[PDB]
């Protein structure tokens, strides 16, 4: 279950430094659930070669 | 007797009357390559033939 998809690195605001520090902000590329099957395009070697 | 026009006396006004053949010539930018040597067993097509 490996997918290619264009996404963006988060850019959170720093209006209050200490409150932002108190929450453990982090980013990951791990998915909570696979995407909907109707928005996935399936590629194979034959189609890529064609 | 042969029945061919090998030698003919012509007037100077008819010298250029032999220009009646069409020639098609490639321009200098074109390249002519012989690809007969590429007929070797161990190759595969991107889109296989039916």
């Amino acid at each position: 279950q490996v997918y290619m998809h264009r996404d963006m690195l988060p850019e959170p605001r720093l209006d209050d430094i200490e409150r932002f520090r108190q929450e453990g902000f982090y980013y990951t590329n791990m998915l909570e659930a696979p995407p909907e099957i109707d928005r996935v395009v399936q590629y194979t070697y034959e189609i890529a070669r064609l | 007797f042969i029945n061919k026009r090998i030698v003919e006396r012509v007037r100077v006004g008819q010298i250029l009357a032999v220009l009646n053949r069409r020639f098609v010539a490639y321009k200098g930018k074109m390249r002519i390559m012989d690809i007969t040597q590429s007929l070797k067993m161990g190759t595969k097509l991107a889109a296989p033939t039916v």
